[PDB]
């Protein structure tokens, strides 16, 4: 066990209190703030119609891509009704996984559509735009439980 | 509360010295003797600090050292039931509005509006004070 | 260099003004030295950037330097004590209160203009058998035998038995150089003599300030009852000519329109002016007769119009 | 604890399916809850 | 082994989640935010009044203002900026972080501080409301000297509304002082002794006492004036000591007023230097004594604003005016000591904090020049004094408050204000400020009394006035970058997911989530010294902070 | 003096200074990381994003238990 | 709702346990009273300036202080303070009804003080001295009537606290409320003693 390289300490309770040097930031996400906001808006209210938690995983997903997609979907707060779209550009791979509750609501029929929407934009060269488009298409496909 | 009392004791000492020296050097070396405005103000700010410091000293002598006032105190020592702190309440804004009505009534010399504002201030202060004591309706 | 370093302080025209200007120069020199050293400290500690060579090692983290704190809390006391001693010695010549003024000017300042009385003149060389009038100082004692009630009240008056509408504190004189809204008053004073000013306000507080006297006073309504030493003296006025004077306390709306002049003329010019004013004449007529511009040359009685965009 | 949890069956009748949602207005189903933004703009 | 976080934090929030809090909020953090937002609104409103004065004063004629319209401007500008922006925002900052900085969950009487804010807001509005009346706002000066404020002079309603507006606003300030002083005395962390609470909390504590000493006198004086205006109570009749009574009464409040406006932001500046200098506040025990001395001395040196009156014991107040400058000198030197031999990084909080030092010093240096009555005679009631207390106020309650806003914006919003826009805002403010007021020293040194609506073309110093107007409009546009930064950083802008967006923070407010949990804490660390958060985040420094301390 | 000159000065000097300072400062690289180009490898740590869209039974963590992943679908693609 | 998440008998309790720690409400009220002392300091400054500027005969000829009536009211206010302290002693105990009795008679005697002050006011007014009628009359009325407004506010606080005691069970919080109200009443009587010594004896 080790805390962050500098300035982060485990508190009396579980929470770890961290710090950053004044100049720099915390999130460090390599995407524009505005299209990050756009993808957040998608995930948030373009999925309210689906009533199933939509999640995006840009990180790498190696070895058996499908299985790693399953066990990263496991981390979604309620995987029962969840739709995790994982893209690894280190492998140029896309994998969409669904929860048991989100099944038969058009999710299975929307999987190729969402994957194609992601793939087109990715080959165009826009990771965040492709993720947004895939989320939009999949959320349109899914119906409320 | 030793340091809390000592702060006001020091302030009282300084203000008493200031009032005394002002009174003396104004009774003599001034155009018209004692100024009677600065002198009284200094005397009664000495009184302000004296009252507050005397109460704080009484409390300090009546109280055993608290974790707050105790160096080398652990958080668990003070951990416990903190008292009641009022949650959300909309009575303060009504009190402010009632006092503003009374104030505008005083500014624009409108005795009717002054009376209305004072009645509203009484009502709003009653509401604020009774907020957490009003019992359930008895039907 | 002195003029520039004075930060726009006019070169005084009185011994008191000169001494005050010298004190101001000294105090500004001290203040600029202190400011220079402190700004040097700030711009030199701004050289303590977070050098990239600074590895995972925080600064000296010292704080709490008792000897340095003692030194830097002793020296400011020395500096301010020296400044206070200089201030006191200069202050001593703020109102010497010489009991033998060479000319006494009754400066009564009413709402939005001035009036100068020439209460008394007594030249040291021997001249000016002149004096103030004071028949017109009439009180307003509201000591009626009975008021609204039938008997008993016999009210004397609110304040010290008199009424606020008293005006007895005001003093009046034979030669009054009243300033009209369209005619800037020009108090003419003899050069080289000691000029006392007895200061009063007809209605409200305001402030008599001749910028080239390097001194101002606040003409209050009832200074004697307010424990205010309104009367103040000037030992001498060396330079002649017209010097602007201004109102330097809130008077009302036309607080910026109270400008006056203090025209210092030679003693013979003052002789002629006072004689010609004793003779029925106005201030402008007397100035023209002594061959000096009648109207205030340093300022004008600018437009009574509320402003530029008003349609006349 | 001197209170009894309430339950109500409100006679419902638009099906609040194109418009506002409980996430935005918690009591959308309980009454008129959304005015078209075109109305406010005009 | 990974968290499911939103791509970006929630921008604004659901419809109708804020309006009802404002009405009912008993949370100091939100009340402090209400103070800061409302106080800045009065800054912009009060600041706009100076631009009208600046435009009018740019040329000798009365281009677009009247004599009384201009007179109302500096009365309400001076009033709004001091009593409706500067004094209400010390309790805005106190409510913001003072409970955080002592480990408390809330203030002592949190419905009382809610009342204090609303008393501030509504009291302020009725004072500014004198403008809507046909006569105008209070024409007399902000000082509001006695006979000019009598019913005889300035008989309008605006003058009365001003008197009562201060009485209402004054009460909120008094009540706010009761919360902060009671909060510090009573509500404190289990380990935070009175000599280990941060300097800002100490500064607010002593400021609260000054508020209690000063403001009630004002309310007594204002009622006496209001009684005189409405009942002819002869309270300030000049035949009595009325003219010197009001000045004695007002300035006895007035001078503490300009120090409750000062001490809190000395703490804010003192909070920002150690965190960015990466070393303890140089001379902590000395600063608390310096703050205590200033408050003690400020009460008894009130009358040095009345040197021209020639009715006060002149030597007595000058000596204590020179005596109260020494403690402020100690405080100034300690701040440099904190910056000394420190790994300075001039982020936008330091940039403003250092600017405070530069502007305050020149204003301070002129302050002692005013402390000398012989110098105060010529320079009194002139634009030199206008330049003095603006280099000191603007330095102390614009540069420092902005430093406090920039420093504590993440700690109250969870978002970081843009650094580039902050640097643009500072230099516009710094370049703009020095332009407008530096020349005003020369302006007033030569004959130009303040509160002058117009001046003659023949009168000199026409070029200085335009230079002053140029500076103020540089200051006028300097508030656009700031408002834009806050507007686009409250809802957007680099989020902070950690405590201490500025590493090396102290004061225990950096020991909680940047948007603090309701009740300020889920974790109170073992408080050992004046830098609890620093001790927590850098345990290895704990020993060093004790070893290197004594050497100095 | 030169009413038009003074008006133009007070109206323009602030604008010129604002433009200069904006060019100096606003044109500086910000602290926000540059957008991730697809050609470059994914250097950032794994990112998992979630909607927080629905209500999750009770707010408190305890009592949620671990019912299971219950995976109920799949997909694949290669851009 | 099994029993309660907060194991407290009263929905409203002391702000901090007063046995070991300072009574927060008492601290706050004491500080506020210390401020009201400065308010009365401003009033005293006005009165003393007027007295200094008076020309020897401080109370003008028309005015004549009715000490015969001003002494009974002062004694009544002192008695009100004593009975208020007895009510506080009841408050420290659980004696709800003893507190109510003591504070009710306190309120009655404070009301008698207010009515006596009003009687003296009307007597002085009909005998010339009025706020616009004299500087002495104005400063005297300002000071004594601001104290009278404070006494009226104290009476309002007394009746309000009694109403509060009537609506909820007596608790340490409500005893503390009574204690702070008593602090206000004691401050009011102390400032009255100061005003009486200044007006009627010092003159
Ligand atoms: C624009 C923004 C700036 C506005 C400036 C104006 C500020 C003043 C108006 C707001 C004051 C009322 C308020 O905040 O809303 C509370 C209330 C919500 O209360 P709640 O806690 O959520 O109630 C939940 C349950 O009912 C159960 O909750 P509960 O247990 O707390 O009980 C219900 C609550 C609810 O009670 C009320 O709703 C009373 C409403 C009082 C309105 C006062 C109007 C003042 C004129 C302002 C002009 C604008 O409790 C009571 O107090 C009922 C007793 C009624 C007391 C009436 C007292 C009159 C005082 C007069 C004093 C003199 C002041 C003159 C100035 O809001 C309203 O429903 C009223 C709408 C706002 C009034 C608009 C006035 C026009
Ligand atoms: C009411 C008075 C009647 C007259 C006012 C006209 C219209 C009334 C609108 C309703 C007022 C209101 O508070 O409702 C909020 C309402 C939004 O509804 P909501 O319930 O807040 O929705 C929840 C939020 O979406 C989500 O909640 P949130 O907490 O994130 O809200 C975000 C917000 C605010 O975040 C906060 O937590 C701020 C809370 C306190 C700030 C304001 C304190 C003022 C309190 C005084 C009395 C108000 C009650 O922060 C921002 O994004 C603003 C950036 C700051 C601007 C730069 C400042 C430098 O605001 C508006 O859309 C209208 C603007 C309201 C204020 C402007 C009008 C005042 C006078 C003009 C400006 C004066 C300047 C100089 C003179
Ligand atoms: C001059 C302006 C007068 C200002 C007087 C109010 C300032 C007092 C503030 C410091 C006192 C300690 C305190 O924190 O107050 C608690 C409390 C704040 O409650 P909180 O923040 O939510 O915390 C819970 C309390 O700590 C929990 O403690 P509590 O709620 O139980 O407070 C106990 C006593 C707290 O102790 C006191 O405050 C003593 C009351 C003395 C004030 C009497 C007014 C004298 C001025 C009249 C002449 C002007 O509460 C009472 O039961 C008696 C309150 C009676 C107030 C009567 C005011 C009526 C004014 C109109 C008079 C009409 C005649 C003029 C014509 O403040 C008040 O209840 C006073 C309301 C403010 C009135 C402003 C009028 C405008
Ligand atoms: C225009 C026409 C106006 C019409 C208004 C009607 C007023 C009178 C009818 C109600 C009285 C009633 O039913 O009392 C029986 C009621 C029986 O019920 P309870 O269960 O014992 O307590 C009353 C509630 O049911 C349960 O309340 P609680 O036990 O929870 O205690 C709440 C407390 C809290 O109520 C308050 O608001 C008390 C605070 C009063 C304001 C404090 C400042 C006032 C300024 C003082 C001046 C200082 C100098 O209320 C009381 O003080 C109870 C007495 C009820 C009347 C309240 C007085 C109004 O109370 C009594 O035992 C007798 C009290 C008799 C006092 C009545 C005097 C009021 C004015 C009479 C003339 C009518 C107006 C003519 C104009
Ligand atoms: C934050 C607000 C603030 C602060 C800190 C101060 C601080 C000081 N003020 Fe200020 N003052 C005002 C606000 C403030 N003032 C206002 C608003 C007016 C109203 C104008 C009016 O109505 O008249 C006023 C008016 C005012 C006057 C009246 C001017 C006049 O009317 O003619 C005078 C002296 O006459 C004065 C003196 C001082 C002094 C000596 C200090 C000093 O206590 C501190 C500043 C001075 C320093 C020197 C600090 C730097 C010290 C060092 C660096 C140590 C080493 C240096 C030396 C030892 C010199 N002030
Ligand atoms: C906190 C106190 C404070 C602050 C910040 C300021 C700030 C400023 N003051 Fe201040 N000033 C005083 C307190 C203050 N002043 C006092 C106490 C007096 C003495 C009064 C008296 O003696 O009666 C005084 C006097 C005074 C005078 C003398 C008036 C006279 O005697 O004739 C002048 C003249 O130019 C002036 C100018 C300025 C300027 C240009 C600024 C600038 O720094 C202000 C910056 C401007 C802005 C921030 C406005 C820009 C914003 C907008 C245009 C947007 C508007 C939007 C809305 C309204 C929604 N001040
Ligand atoms: C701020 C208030 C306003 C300003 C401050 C006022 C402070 C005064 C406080 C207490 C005074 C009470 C005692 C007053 C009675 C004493 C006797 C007297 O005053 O003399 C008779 C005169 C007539 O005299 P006359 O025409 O010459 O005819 C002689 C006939 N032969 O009556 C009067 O004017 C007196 C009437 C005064 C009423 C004041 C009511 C104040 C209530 C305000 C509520 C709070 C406001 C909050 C503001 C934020
Ligand atoms: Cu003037
Ligand atoms: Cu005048
Ligand atoms: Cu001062």
């Amino acid at each position: 066990e080790l805390d962050l390289p500098y300035g982060s300490a485990l508190t009396s309770s579980g929470r770890i209190s961290a710090v950053t040097e004044p100049g720099e930031l915390s999130v460090h996400y390599p995407f524009p703030t505005m299209d990050l906001v756009v993808l957040d808006d998608a995930l948030k209210y373009g999925s309210r119609a689906a009533k199933a938690r939509f999640a995006v995983y840009i990180g790498p997903l190696g070895a058996d891509t499908a299985a790693t997609a399953r066990e990263i979907l496991a981390n979604v707060p309620t995987p029962e009704n969840a739709v995790l779209l994982a893209v690894s550009p280190d492998q140029r791979a896309i994998e969409v996984v669904y929860g048991a509750d989100v099944k038969g609501r058009g999710i299975e029929s929307a999987a190729p559509l969402g994957v194609s929407a992601a793939a087109a934009s990715f080959k165009e060269g826009n990771l965040i735009d492709g993720l947004i488009s895939a989320v939009r298409v999949m959320s349109a496909g899914v119906s409320p439980a | 509360m030793h340091i809390e009392a000592r702060l006001f004791e020091i302030l009282t000492a300084f203000f008493a010295l200031a009032a005394v020296v002002y009174a003396v050097l104004t009774a003599m070396f001034a155009t018209g003797g004692v100024e009677w405005a600065g002198t009284t103000a200094l005397v009664l700010t000495t009184g302000l600090t004296l009252i507050t410091g005397t109460f704080f000293r009484f409390v300090a002598r009546r109280l055993d050292t608290r974790p707050e006032d105790y160096e080398d105190a652990e958080i668990s020592d003070g951990a416990g039931e903190l008292g009641f702190f009022a949650p959300h309440s909309w009575w303060p804004i009504l009190i402010s509005l009632s006092f503003s009505t009374a104030a505008v009534g005083a500014a624009l010399w409108l005795p009717w509006l002054i009376a209305a504002g004072v009645a509203f201030v009484i009502t709003s202060v009653c509401g604020l004070v009774f907020e957490y004591y009003w019992g359930p309706e008895k039907h | 260099w002195s003029d520039a370093l004075a930060l726009g302080w006019p070169t005084g025209i009185t011994p008191e003004a000169k001494l005050n200007r010298e004190l101001w120069i000294g105090s500004v020199i001290a203040s600029f030295a202190v400011g220079a050293i402190v700004w040097g400290l700030i711009f030199w500690t701004s050289a303590f950037h977070r050098k990239k060579a600074t590895d995972t090692e925080l600064p000296r983290q010292f704080g709490y330097n008792m000897p340095l704190e003692l030194t830097l809390t002793v020296i400011p006391f020395l500096i301010i004590s020296v400044l206070f001693y200089f201030t006191v010695v200069v202050q001593e010549r703020m109102m010497h209160k010489d009991p033998n003024p060479e000319v006494v000017i009754d400066v009564t300042a009413f709402q939005w203009n001035w009036k100068f009385g020439y209460q008394k003149i007594a030249f040291a060389d021997g001249s000016f058998d002149y004096d103030g009038a004071d028949p017109e100082r009439k009180e307003a004692m509201t000591s009626r035998p009975e008021g609204k009630d039938e008997h008993g009240i016999e009210k004397v008056g609110p304040i010290r038995g008199m009424t606020p509408e008293d005006r007895t504190y005001l003093n009046f004189d034979k030669i009054e150089t009243l300033g009209t809204s369209s005619e800037i008053p020009v108090l003419v004073l003899p050069a080289g003599k000691r000029i006392e000013f007895v200061l009063n306000s007809a209605d409200v507080i305001h402030g008599f300030w001749v910028p080239e006297f390097l001194f101002k006073r606040d003409v209050l309504p009832e200074p004697k009852a307010n424990n205010s030493d309104n009367v103040f003296q000037v030992s001498e006025i060396q330079q002649t000519g017209a010097f602007v004077g201004r109102c330097t306390e809130m008077c009302g709306t036309f607080h910026a329109m109270m400008n006056f002049e203090v025209r210092v003329v030679e003693p013979n010019d003052f002789k002629a002016y006072i004689d010609q004013r004793n003779a029925g004449k106005t201030n402008a007529e007397a100035l023209a007769a002594i061959n000096q511009p009648p109207l205030a040359i340093t300022t004008e009685p600018f437009e009574s119009r509320r402003g530029e965009l008003v349609p006349q | 604890m001197s209170s009894t949890q309430d339950r109500s069956q409100l006679d419902p009748e638009v099906e609040r399916h194109t418009g506002v949602d409980v996430e935005d207005v918690p009591s959308a189903e309980w009454g008129w809850s959304h005015m078209p933004i075109g109305v406010m703009h005009i | 082994e990974l968290e499911a976080r939103r791509p970006f934090p929630e921008r604004m929030g659901p419809k109708g989640n804020l309006i009802y809090k404002l009405i009912t909020t008993t949370d100091h953090k939100l009340i402090g935010i209400m103070y800061c937002v409302v106080c800045f609104a009065f800054f912009l409103v009060g600041g706009l009044m100076a631009l009208f004065m600046r435009t009018e004063l740019a040329m000798p004629g009365l281009q677009f203002l009247s004599n009384e319209q201009f007179n109302q401007l500096f009365t309400m500008h001076g009033t709004v900026m001091l009593l409706f922006y500067a004094t209400p925002i010390v309790f805005g900052f106190a409510n913001l972080v003072l409970p955080l900085q002592i480990g408390a969950p809330d203030v002592a009487f949190p419905r009382l501080n809610a009342l204090s804010f609303w008393l501030f807001l509504f009291g302020a509005l009725i004072a500014i409301a004198g403008f809507i009346t046909p006569g105008g706002a209070a024409d007399f000066g902000w000082t509001a000297y006695s006979p000019l404020t009598d019913a005889i002079h300035s008989p309008g309603a605006g003058g009365d509304l001003w008197i009562m507006g201060l009485a209402v606003g004054g009460l909120g300030t008094i009540l706010g002082g009761v919360n902060m002083i009671t909060t510090v005395v009573c509500m404190r962390a289990p380990g935070m002794t009175m000599f280990r609470m941060p300097i800002f909390t100490w500064n607010i504590l002593v400021t609260s006492i000054l508020v209690l000493i000063a403001f009630p006198i004002l309310t007594a004086a204002l009622f006496g004036l209001a009684a005189d205006r409405h009942l002819g109570a002869h309270i300030y009749d000049p035949a009595n000591g009325g003219v010197l009574l009001w000045q004695h009464l007002f300035w006895f409040f007035g001078h503490p007023e300009v120090y409750i406006i000062a001490l809190p932001f000395f703490g804010i500046v003192s909070e920002i230097f150690p965190v960015f200098s990466r070393k303890p506040i140089f001379g902590y025990t000395t600063l608390i004594y310096a703050t205590l001395a200033i408050a003690a001395l400020s009460v008894a040196v009130w009358a040095h604003h009345m040197y021209a009156t020639g009715a006060v014991l002149l030597p007595f107040f000058s000596f204590m005016t020179f005596l109260i400058a020494v403690p402020t000198g100690i405080k100034f030197f300690n701040w440099i000591g904190t910056m000394w031999k420190g790994q300075l990084t001039f982020e936008t909080p330091m940039l403003f904090s250092v600017g405070f030092l530069i502007t305050f010093l020149l204003g301070g240096l002129s302050g002692v020049l005013l402390a000398s009555p012989p110098l105060d005679f010529h320079v009194t009631d002139s634009y030199f004094v206008i330049a003095h207390f603006h280099y000191v106020l603007f330095g102390t309650i614009v540069f420092a408050t902005y430093a406090g806003i920039y420093f504590w914006f993440p700690k109250m919003t969870g978002r970081l204000l843009d650094e580039r826009l902050g640097k643009l805002h500072f230099w516009l403010t710094f370049i703009g400020f020095h332009t407008t007021f530096l020349v005003q020293h020369w302006l007033g040194d030569e004959g130009m009394p303040r509160r002058y609506a117009d001046y003659l073309p023949t009168d000199g110093f026409t070029t200085l006035n335009v230079i002053s107007t140029v500076g103020a409009f540089i200051l006028g546009v300097s508030m656009l970058p700031f408002v834009w930064n806050v507007f686009k950083s409250w809802r957007y802008g680099e989020p902070v997911t950690v405590d201490d967006p500025w590493g090396y923070g102290n004061s225990l407010e950096w020991a909680t989530s940047c948007p603090p949990p309701r009740h300020n804490f889920t974790e109170l660390p073992r408080i050992r010294s004046e830098r609890p958060a620093f001790e927590l985040h850098y345990p290895h420094m704990v020993e060093r902070m004790r070893a290197e301390a004594h050497v100095g | 003096m030169s009413t038009a000159l003074t008006h133009g000065l007070i109206g323009g000097v602030p604008l010129v200074l604002f433009a200069v300072l904006a060019l100096i400062f606003l044109t500086r690289k910000g602290p926000h990381p540059d957008t991730y180009k697809m050609s470059d490898p994914w250097t950032h740590a794994p990112i998992l994003w979630a909607a927080e869209e629905p209500r999750e039974h009770g707010h408190g963590g305890h009592g949620h238990d671990s019912h299971g992943v219950v995976i109920g679908g799949g997909a694949s693609g290669k851009w | 709702m099994t029993s309660a998440v907060g194991t407290s008998g009263t929905a409203i309790t002391s702000r901090v346990h007063s046995l070991n720690r300072p009574n927060m409400v008492s601290v706050g009220t004491i500080v506020w009273l210390s401020s009201e002392l400065m308010f009365f300091a401003g009033l005293f400054a006005m009165y003393f300036t007027a007295r200094a500027q008076a020309g020897g005969a401080w109370p003008p000829e028309p005015t004549e202080l009715n000490l015969a009536l001003a002494v009974p009211v002062t004694l009544v206010l002192i008695a009100s303070s004593f009975t208020c302290q007895m009510g506080v002693f009841a408050a420290e105990r659980g004696d709800v009804f003893g507190l109510r009795r003591w504070y009710v008679i306190t309120f009655l005697m404070g009301l008698f003080f207010v009515l006596g002050q009003g009687y003296e006011y009307i007597h002085l007014v009909e005998h010339g001295t009025t706020i616009p009628g004299s500087a002495y009359g104005s400063v005297f009325y300002l000071a004594t009537g601001f104290h009278g407004l404070h006494v009226i506010g104290g009476l309002v606080a007394f009746v309000l606290l009694l109403a509060r005691t009537k609506m909820s069970k007596f608790t340490p919080a409500q005893a503390t409320a009574a204690i702070v109200v008593s602090y206000y009443w004691h401050f009011v009587d102390i400032v009255w003693i100061a005003l009486f010594a200044t007006i009627y004896f010092v003159r």
